[PDB]
């Protein structure tokens, strides 16, 4: 359960500045393995970051298409598994688009979807060959994903949480007559969520509350009772305080999130293989 | 030197949920699709599904970090 | 590694155990897929009677597991003939076994391979659940298990008859077994096949009915037997009191959702009669 998991315990961190410590810390560090082996070749940290963005994406691109149909639970697991990788390690050191496989691979034998390998990589859009050596590529990378996830395997998701909401609307919260109109919308800003470092951030109740918060106030329902009355938060208003702030940080998150740009991943991607091609 | 029952005590750090055994008298059972006579066969209960969704949504949903 | 090799413990279809510097190690489809499910599990757990994962390690896709070192099992103390099991020691046992699976469920977690060799006892006399290489969670709707779990002296009847969904009760029915097994000092329900498994059970138990399994026939692999009489607890039996009838009774019910789950079992009254549980440190060692 999470509130007792690694995820809380060791991968929820306290704010956005952090997170950045971590990921310039890797930077740095990289630059310093490749000062010590042999300079404008190298990737500033919010480089790396458009690139994680670009590879993230690509890494939900590759899970929506994959055969046979992964649970959302498994995608979720993966993308969890490459932003914490990028925490603590540099594009330059693990290119990105072995990592994003290997996190996929990773979560479906995690998260019990049991797919044989050949199907796994078959789902890659490349030459058997290719395909071959992605595998060898994944296989080489399998154990040096889970040594930087630290052996913290179990990734809580915000949906079934989402889901735990939705019935408990269902039941105890009449004035909102059909919780499901909330759904879609709220889907919607949980992928936008999924996007940011929230997962990182905040605990998967929050981002579930949050998301379903959002989708109602883009309704035109304010569910304030849901949480003073239903939730109890009238005998602490303390509590009521600082739950109305997290939905606000994970609103402006979502809101000062900015997608990469065409011409920005063009440039970093030849500096990446730049990076990989040489040393 | 005789044994005596507590509950396990883990803070949630979010709301009560309510007993599984409560679920079907507070109408949460409404809301979960019915378990199959198969399902009801093995064990397995609509009750089970809900009890477990209701515990995912509030768990750590007070906690920061 | 920092590890240094004492001695040779065991070896598995899926690895092979070595003492160490002290703890236990457990040395194209890449990591093991038990080995990764007992990593994932066991990460998520903490509890007195469940084992403890310390670290894992390895290279390419040969992985190793780090747990604590553990004396002995379940099985031997059974199997060991110069020990007693008084009741109190029995209490001992099950009461361990119950909270460590108490907690266990309560995370939504099966362990569904429960037998005395999978119940290790440390010097102290703590009893933890082990292997978890079988475990899986359980409450999700949409999600498929496999009726093959459990060793099948051990296996449940709504498992032997094809059930892929289930719940707590594989394991409580597990716990029964392993209580007659404590009791009788040989395995209760020795069968030698699924349809040779069944037919004990019903032999010993009594052939059930559609009032106390009411959606038996709606099982996948349901065959109908002969209606057998079974034989009465207290015969089978002969030194259980009372409450531990009543437990055993409950353990054994053949309705999973009437079978009672490890917290009714905790709050029955044969764990708070006399004697109590015998002091981890006072339990018999082989
Ligand atoms: C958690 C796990 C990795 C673990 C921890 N300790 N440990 C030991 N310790 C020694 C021992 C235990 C129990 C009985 C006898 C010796 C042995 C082992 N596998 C070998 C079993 C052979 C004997 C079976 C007879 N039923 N695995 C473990």
């Amino acid at each position: 359960m999470y509130h007792n998991s690694s995820q809380k315990r060791h991968w929820t961190f306290s704010s956005e500045e952090q997170l950045a410590r971590l990921r310039a810390d890797a930077n740095r560090k990289f630059r310093c393995k490749a000062v010590a082996n042999g300079d404008p070749v190298f990737l500033e940290p919010h480089e790396e970051m458009t690139l994680c963005k670009y590879y993230e994406k690509r890494l939900l691109e590759f899970c929506s298409v994959f055969k046979p149909a992964m649970p959302r639970s498994v995608v979720g697991t993966a993308c969890m598994y490459f932003k914490r990788f990028y925490l603590n390690n540099s594009v330059m050191e693990y290119h990105p688009r072995i990592i994003m496989l290997t996190c996929a691979f990773l979560a479906c034998k995690v998260d019990e979807f049991n797919v044989s390998s050949p199907q796994f990589v078959g789902n890659l859009r490349e030459s058997p060959l290719g395909q071959e050596k992605a595998l060898e590529q994944i296989l080489e990378y399998e154990l040096l994903l889970i040594q930087q996830l630290n052996f913290h395997l179990i990734v809580h998701n915000p949906y079934r949480p989402f889901e735990g909401f939705l019935i408990d609307l269902k039941t105890r919260y009449p004035i909102l007559e059909n919780p499901e109109i909330l759904r879609k919308t709220a889907d919607d800003f949980l992928n936008r969520i999924a996007l940011t470092d929230a997962y990182l951030l905040y605990t998967p109740s929050q981002i579930a509350l949050t998301a379903i918060l959002s989708s109602a106030s883009r309704a035109g329902i304010t569910m304030e009772s849901y949480l003073s009355e239903s939730l109890m938060l009238k005998e602490n208003r303390t509590c009521l305080s600082q739950l109305l702030d997290i939905m606000k940080s994970m609103r402006n998150l979502v809101k000062k999130y900015e997608p990469p740009r065409s011409e920005e991943v063009a440039v970093l991607k030849q500096k990446l293989e730049r990076c990989h091609s040489a040393e | 030197a005789l044994y005596e029952y507590q509950p396990l005590q883990i803070e949630t750090y979010g709301p009560h949920v309510p007993e599984l055994e409560m679920l079907g008298r507070l109408g949460y059972l409404n809301h979960v699709r019915a378990a199959s006579p198969q399902d009801l066969a093995g064990g397995y209960t609509s009750s089970l599904a809900c009890h477990r969704a209701l515990q995912d949504a509030f768990s750590g949903l007070f906690w920061q970090p | 590694k920092r590890y240094e090799k004492l001695d040779f413990l065991g070896e598995g279809q899926f690895a092979t155990v070595y003492k160490a510097r002290i703890v236990a190690i457990k040395k194209k489809d890449g990591i093991n897929r038990t080995a990764l499910r007992e990593i994932k599990l066991l990460q998520e757990l903490s509890h007195p009677n469940i084992i403890g994962l310390l670290d894992a390690f390895g290279h390419k896709s040969n992985i190793s597991l780090v747990f604590d070192f553990m004396e002995t099992d379940l099985e031997v103390i059974i199997k060991d003939n110069s020990l007693v099991l008084t009741p109190s020691h029995i209490k001992a046992y099950m009461l361990m076994t119950l909270q460590g699976l108490e907690y266990l469920h309560q995370h939504w977690i099966l362990h569904r391979d429960l037998k005395p060799n999978n119940l290790l006892l440390d010097e102290n006399g703590v009893l933890k659940l082990a292997d978890f290489g079988l475990a899986k969670s359980f409450g999700s709707p949409n999600r498929a298990y496999t009726h093959q779990v459990v060793t099948r002296w051990y296996r449940a009847p709504e498992l032997l008859f094809g059930a892929r969904m289930y719940g707590v009760g594989v394991d409580m029915w597990a716990v029964g077994c392993i209580l007659a097994e404590l009791l009788l000092r040989v395995p209760f329900l020795p069968g030698d096949s699924d349809l040779d498994q069944l037919t004990r059970i019903f032999e010993t138990l009594g052939t059930p009915t559609e009032e106390q399994w009411p959606d038996m026939c709606s099982l996948p692999d349901y065959v109908t037997f002969k209606s057998f009489p079974g034989i009465p607890l207290h015969h089978i039996f002969s030194a259980a009191g009372d409450d531990l009838l009543d437990l055993i009774q409950g353990l054994f019910l053949f309705n999973p959702c009437a079978r009672i789950t490890a917290t009714q079992a905790l709050k029955m009254k044969y764990f708070s009669n006399r004697p109590g549980p015998t002091p981890g440190c006072q339990l018999p060692r082989p």
